[PDB]
RNA sequence: GGGGAUUGAAAAUCCC
RNA sequence: UUCAAA
RNA sequence: UGGAGAGUUUGAUCCUGGCUCAGGGUGAACGCUGGCGGCGUGCCUAAGACAUGCAAGUCGUGCGGGCCGCGGGGUUUUACUCCGUGGUCAGCGGCGGACGGGUGAGUAACGCGUGGGUGACCUACCCGGAAGAGGGGGACAACCCGGGGAAACUCGGGCUAAUCCCCCAUGUGGACCCGCCCCUUGGGGUGUGUCCAAAGGGCUUUGCCCGCUUCCGGAUGGGCCCGCGUCCCAUCAGCUAGUUGGUGGGGUAAUGGCCCACCAAGGCGACGACGGGUAGCCGGUCUGAGAGGAUGGCCGGCCACAGGGGCACUGAGACACGGGCCCCACUCCUACGGGAGGCAGCAGUUAGGAAUCUUCCGCAAUGGGCGCAAGCCUGACGGAGCGACGCCGCUUGGAGGAAGAAGCCCUUCGGGGUGUAAACUCCUGAACCCGGGACGAAACCCCCGACGAGGGGACUGACGGUACCGGGGUAAUAGCGCCGGCCAACUCCGUGCCAGCAGCCGCGGUAAUACGGAGGGCGCGAGCGUUACCCGGAUUCACUGGGCGUAAAGGGCGUGUAGGCGGCCUGGGGCGUCCCAUGUGAAAGACCACGGCUCAACCGUGGGGGAGCGUGGGAUACGCUCAGGCUAGACGG
């Protein structure tokens, strides 16, 4: 099924995701979707976590599964904060 | 959208089928000048209905057979072998250049 | 490694006395001083109309030595002066002069620019607080150049700090030799500087 | 050597004998139909004709024929039947074709 | 095979 | 005869 | 922000013209040399052959059982036998082995690129919605008992469980045949008739979880078709019989000569068919002022292939690299009857070659398969290793220091060079030592809450004791190529048309700045040169941007086919052309701007940038086309 996870980008001990739509069967680093997000683990910015939240909420509507990452990353940036 | 296309009919010898010859313009991609470039389509006619000369409409269509993957459209002008007979022409020019040659 | 060898031989070669070691080059040694001709065994002997070449390329030479750097780093530089917008000649300058090395050498940290290199190599530098041992380090406007506080004791550092008091500074730098602290104001202008260098000819050389 | 995805190889062979034979009916009984129609005998060649049916479908429930595989069958056969049965026929048993 | 004569040096030519 | 000599 | 030219034909000149050099590039290789780090990158040849290990499995929350162990029962006791539980083994069943990883041999083609069509189609897992799951029956393997083989493995007999297979129901609903409205290629609705459903498991057991079935959608991934674009040779003209088309079938998810049976004679080609040669295509890359030219390694997309040929079966999906069958070649068993195998996966061997790395570490991260979960698998991948192969950063010292040691070189023998260079003085402190020591990792899970939102809690680091930080602290690698002109740099000696140099022009036959050495100098510097190859200079194939009287070049002349090109005025159309919107134009790259590693290389974020093509409007001067006129071209009298 189609997912929502985290692709790698950056170099080498400086790795910089970017949270992707994606079809499962495609190769992590290969031809995604759409680009929803990105994370920098190393947080060595302060903006290193950003979520476009109406998509992220557009593409569970649909179907995309989140990896366990992908959704801990979600949640920071509220995406299933239903308050 | 479906893709039509305008020629002439020069060929009704197959049965519900025709041959449709369409001409296409385009500047040369290096020298500029206007250049001319036809290319023959053999469209589908089941009813027999059009003829040798012509000039009809012919649409982007399910295949009906191999070559065939156009239906002719409609008419829009009927009868001017000239536009054939010029085909006609330059193929008989052919049964010259090889090994003998035909009258010019 | 930038050089580094008999080095009041390039000023005799550029027919042009080059602070290639700041002081002794302002005593009657810098051997311009009385001996000006080019190095070598046949340094007196009368030279030949030089080809334009020869010209553009001991201008270029000239510039180069004169901050001590690698014709791989000036070259690199040059590329990006091109590159950028307005005056490449200008730029190109505006360039060399914000090199961390020579800034040091700028504020009199340092009484030579090799000085000021190994200055920096060592430690003995900090821009904003943070240290920074790149001489190649591009000095940005705003930026407070100062020196280490465990090296601010340093024998060789009250020398120079101290002949520094009195002396004016760059029209595009400010020192406050209190603190031993300094700051980049902003880009120098080539009316700023006041090198023997006709910038034109070099940008003419890599033009070729 | 051995991978036990060997396993799939022999199952395959059983799910292509259970393939297979159910297949073998279809086109029997089609056949059957066909030829009775072709005679004019119209109640039991639609009789038959019913099964075949059936049987098409429930072919269709598993991955044997599947799809639109089936409705194909189905309908080059009460297609054929109707037709022949254009001999007189008059659907008697009515079964399959809804007059 | 030089070593001479000749040559600007050779090829050639004449010498040992 | 070869190469080179203003 | 975008354009440099030079040497060389002559005694000299101008021109024509070729050759050559200065500049960028590279998966490089070779020579001399070689200190540190980061990031990249590394079989370009035999798609030759490959030892060994690893590279796809998971599920006991679908089912039954074998073996080894322990415990508790039914008996007065034993035998026999019942239940529970641990380890393990493979079966049956399911999902995944069609992804991920490799390589291009093949392919000049709807293969690829770009834009479209499908009323001619499919899509497992995932998401939303509607409705369901009532009854019966059955088999095969495990296992047991025989038989055949050296082996690989096989044949027979008997027993048995399921989410295995089948029958009967219910039919939301769907499929098929006819009808009929509606719509328009096979789209949608409707009526009669016929046909078609299911699976059970878990439990913190009457309720929730994981599943099952039939439909309609979504989302994702696709198939097939079409327009245009895509190399060299015409010393390759003609090619074609399933060939071109038709009717009816077959076949497929689906159109189609895809295949078949009949019937027509047709299809293609100078706008290059057919044949031959070469080649995976693209985003992009290098070069260039641009137009162009060249290229397609790494990364991303598509395609093709899996020792060489064929084929299918299974399945949502394959005609399947680590699945199956047959033929061929090869290797290896072999009791010669018959078997086993396929690194273009990681690493490695061998061969070929000028040449290309470790049989490493880890699943900690990201991603993937299966599982409710815990988890298990993952040579994908994250890292480390080797190679100056490339880019970027660093160092081999800094300041003082003689009218200037020695040595070597030169000399007009007075002196001049190397040279502030050294020595020496004084500073700093790569290396190295000691201490501290990361980010990358917070989820999954557990608890509260309601397995939700939301809160809390806990376990995890290969890299690595590395980076970085703080102390202590030593003066501590320099080469390589040039110096006749182009082209920055000159003297002595040695050699003599020798020995040799040489990119081009040319040097050397006793005074050689050109050979070899030395002193000196120029250039660059952990690198410098050489070879090869691409673009440039080269307006040297000229679109931008060339020529043909004598330099290479007007066909020996005519007639004329195709084609190219076409006077003046008006009108219709609006194809070219032009304008406006709009869709498409993946990401990366490139460009600009900020940022993160102390800088940079490298990387992240954001921002324009349009050409091409589709759609929708608009304009009509010019070209085009259709109408009608005109005599100044042409033709006629
Ligand atoms: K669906
Ligand atoms: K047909
Ligand atoms: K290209
Ligand atoms: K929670
Ligand atoms: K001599
Ligand atoms: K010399
Ligand atoms: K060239
Ligand atoms: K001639
Ligand atoms: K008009
Ligand atoms: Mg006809
Ligand atoms: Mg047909
Ligand atoms: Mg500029
Ligand atoms: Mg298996
Ligand atoms: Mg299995
Ligand atoms: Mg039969
Ligand atoms: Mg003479
Ligand atoms: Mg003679
Ligand atoms: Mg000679
Ligand atoms: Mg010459
Ligand atoms: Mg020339
Ligand atoms: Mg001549
Ligand atoms: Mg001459
Ligand atoms: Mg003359
Ligand atoms: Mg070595
Ligand atoms: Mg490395
Ligand atoms: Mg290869
Ligand atoms: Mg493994
Ligand atoms: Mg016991
Ligand atoms: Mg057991
Ligand atoms: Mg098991
Ligand atoms: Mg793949
Ligand atoms: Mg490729
Ligand atoms: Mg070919
Ligand atoms: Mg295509
Ligand atoms: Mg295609
Ligand atoms: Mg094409
Ligand atoms: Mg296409
Ligand atoms: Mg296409
Ligand atoms: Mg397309
Ligand atoms: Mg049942
Ligand atoms: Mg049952
Ligand atoms: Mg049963
Ligand atoms: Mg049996
Ligand atoms: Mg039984
Ligand atoms: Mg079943
Ligand atoms: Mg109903
Ligand atoms: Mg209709
Ligand atoms: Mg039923
Ligand atoms: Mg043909
Ligand atoms: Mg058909
Ligand atoms: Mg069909
Ligand atoms: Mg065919
Ligand atoms: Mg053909
Ligand atoms: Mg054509
Ligand atoms: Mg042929
Ligand atoms: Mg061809
Ligand atoms: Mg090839
Ligand atoms: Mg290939
Ligand atoms: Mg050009
Ligand atoms: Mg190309
Ligand atoms: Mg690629
Ligand atoms: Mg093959
Ligand atoms: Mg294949
Ligand atoms: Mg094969
Ligand atoms: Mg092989
Ligand atoms: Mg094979
Ligand atoms: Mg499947
Ligand atoms: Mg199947
Ligand atoms: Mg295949
Ligand atoms: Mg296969
Ligand atoms: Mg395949
Ligand atoms: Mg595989
Ligand atoms: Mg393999
Ligand atoms: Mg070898
Ligand atoms: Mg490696
Ligand atoms: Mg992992
Ligand atoms: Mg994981
Ligand atoms: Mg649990
Ligand atoms: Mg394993
Ligand atoms: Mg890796
Ligand atoms: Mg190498
Ligand atoms: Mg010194
Ligand atoms: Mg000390
Ligand atoms: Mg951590
Ligand atoms: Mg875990
Ligand atoms: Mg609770
Ligand atoms: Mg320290
Ligand atoms: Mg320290
Ligand atoms: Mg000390
Ligand atoms: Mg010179
Ligand atoms: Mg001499
Ligand atoms: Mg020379
Ligand atoms: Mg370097
Ligand atoms: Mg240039
Ligand atoms: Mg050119
Ligand atoms: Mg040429
Ligand atoms: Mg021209
Ligand atoms: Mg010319
Ligand atoms: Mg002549
Ligand atoms: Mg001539
Ligand atoms: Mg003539
Ligand atoms: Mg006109
Ligand atoms: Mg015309
Ligand atoms: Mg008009
Ligand atoms: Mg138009
Ligand atoms: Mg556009
Ligand atoms: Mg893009
Ligand atoms: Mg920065
Ligand atoms: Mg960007
Ligand atoms: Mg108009
Ligand atoms: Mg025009
Ligand atoms: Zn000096």
């Amino acid at each position: 099924m189609v997912k929502i996870r985290l692709a790698r980008f950056g170099s080498k001990h400086n790795p910089h995701y970017r949270i992707v739509v994606t079809d499962a069967r495609r190769k992590r680093d290969g031809k995604y979707i759409e680009k929803i997000g990105y994370y920098d683990p190393r947080k060595t910015t302060p903006d290193w976590l950003k979520v476009d939240v109406e998509r992220a909420r557009y593409w569970l509507s649909v179907g995309a599964q989140p990896t366990d990452t992908a959704r801990r990353l979600l949640r920071q940036a509220g995406v299933f904060r239903q308050e | 959208p479906k893709k039509v296309l305008t020629g002439v009919v020069v060929s009704d010898k197959m049965q519900k089928t025709v041959t449709v010859l369409v001409e296409r313009q385009f500047p040369h991609p290096l020298y500029g000048k206007v250049i001319k470039r036809s290319k023959k389509y053999l469209a589908h006619d089941p009813e027999e209905k059009y003829k040798l000369g012509d000039v009809v409409e012919i649409i982007e269509s399910r295949p009906i057979s191999k070559r065939k993957r156009f239906r002719v459209l409609r008419l829009v002008e009927s009868g001017r072998m000239d536009l054939v007979e010029k085909y006609l022409i330059r193929r008989q020019n052919y049964q010259s250049l090889s090994k003998r040659g035909g009258k010019a | 490694g930038r050089y580094i060898g008999p080095v009041c031989r390039l000023c005799r070669r550029e027919g042009v006395k080059l602070y290639l070691k700041g002081e002794r080059c302002y005593s009657p040694k810098c051997a311009m001083e009385r001996r000006p001709y080019p190095p070598g065994q046949h340094g007196q002997k009368r030279a030949r109309r030089p080809s334009d070449y020869a010209v553009r390329l001991r201008e270029k030479q000239k510039l180069r030595r004169i901050y001590g750097i690698s014709e791989r780093q000036f070259r690199n530089l040059f590329e990006e002066a091109s590159k950028k917008k307005g005056v490449t000649g200008s730029v190109f300058l505006g360039l060399l002069e914000s090199r961390l090395d020579n800034v040091v050498y700028r504020l009199g940290f340092a009484v030579s620019r090799r000085q000021a290199r190994q200055l920096v190599r060592h430690g003995h530098i900090t821009v904003n607080g943070r240290r920074v041992d790149l001489p190649s380090y591009r000095v940005r406007p705003g930026d407070e150049i100062a020196v280490a506080e465990k090296s601010r004791n340093l024998e060789l550092i009250r020398q120079n700090l101290e002949a520094m008091k009195g002396r004016k500074v760059g029209p595009w730098l400010s020192l406050d030799v209190e603190g031993m602290k300094g700051k980049f104001l902003r880009l120098p202008d080539r009316e700023d500087l006041a090198l023997p260098v006709n910038e034109q000819l070099v940008i003419e050389f890599y033009s070729r | 050597r051995n991978l036990s995805a060997l396993k799939r190889h022999r199952q395959s062979l059983k799910r292509r004998l259970r393939n297979k034979a159910k297949k073998s009916a279809i086109k029997t009984l089609s056949k059957k139909a066909v030829q009775l129609a072709q005679e004019g005998k119209a109640e039991e060649a639609l009789k038959i004709m019913r099964k075949a049916e059936s049987l098409i479908d429930k072919a269709a429930k598993g991955s044997t024929l599947h799809k639109n595989a089936a409705a194909r069958r189905k309908s080059r056969l009460m297609r054929k039947v109707r037709q022949l049965l254009e001999a007189a026929g008059a659907p008697l048993i009515g079964g399959g074709l809804s007059a």
